[PDB]
RNA sequence: AGCAAUAGGAGCUU
């Protein structure tokens, strides 16, 4: 695609049923600084949800 | 101290006291329960 | 959420230039050149059309990140000779090959009505 | 300027 040129390699090529799994990064991702802690020992809560 | 028993809110409005606190509350029932014997008859089967 | 918008691939900030030339000093007359806010289609004709000029020695490209719409290039040429130049020089004529290409294209164009 | 706990269940990557 960058150059037109053809490849030296034949590429296997053609259509394949793929599927969306339930597993987005923008589920997973979570970053913390500072937030909530337990009340009981007072160290970070347990939780993407929980921040 | 509470703070090794805090207790905690439910629904915004209602709490429950830890483990701890309820176990010290019997301990304190059974002891005057226990006070109660040795100011009265108690026919040795319930001292023991 | 962290997707950046598919227009800043060629709408050209205010504080940003086009274009920006800097000299390799490693070897004598050389030049680097970066293009911002430009991809392959660019950088393979001028590539193509500065490497066959008798007094370019070097001319290369890379685009160092596919997900930044950039790429640098390295162009060196004899004692004599300005890559500043000929790099106009070659746009010049990739620019008159396209006018005569459009010509004869609307020519043909016509003709097989 | 303050967003409960305990359990069970189903899953992710090794």
């Amino acid at each position: 695609g960058h150059t037109g040129k053809k490849l030296m390699a034949q590429v296997f090529f053609g259509p394949t049923y793929y599927q969306r799994l339930r597993h987005m990064v923008d589920d997973k991702i979570h970053a913390r600084a500072r937030g909530p802690v337990q009340v009981l020992t007072r160290q970070p809560v347990e939780g993407r949800s929980r921040d | 101290p509470p703070q090794v028993r805090p207790s905690i809110a439910m629904d915004e409005t209602t709490q429950g006291q830890d483990d701890l606190t309820h176990k010290l509350s019997d301990i304190l029932k059974a002891n005057i329960n226990v006070q109660k014997l040795e100011m009265d008859g108690s026919p040795q089967h319930i001292i023991n | 959420m962290n997707a950046p918008d598919r227009f800043e691939l060629f709408i050209l900030p205010d504080d940003v230039p086009k274009l920006k030339i800097t000299p390799d000093s490693r070897v004598p007359n050389c030049i680097i050149i970066k293009f911002e806010r430009e991809d392959h289609t660019l950088a393979n004709l001028l590539r193509e059309e500065l490497a066959l000029y008798p007094d370019v020695t070097f001319v290369a490209y890379k685009v160092e990140h596919p997900l930044f719409a950039n790429f640098v290039m390295r162009l060196q040429t004899e004692e004599g000779t300005r890559p500043k130049q000929a790099l106009e020089r070659a746009c010049a004529s990739i620019i008159n090959k396209l006018k005569t290409l459009d010509h004869k294209f609307n020519e043909e164009w016509n003709i097989k009505n």
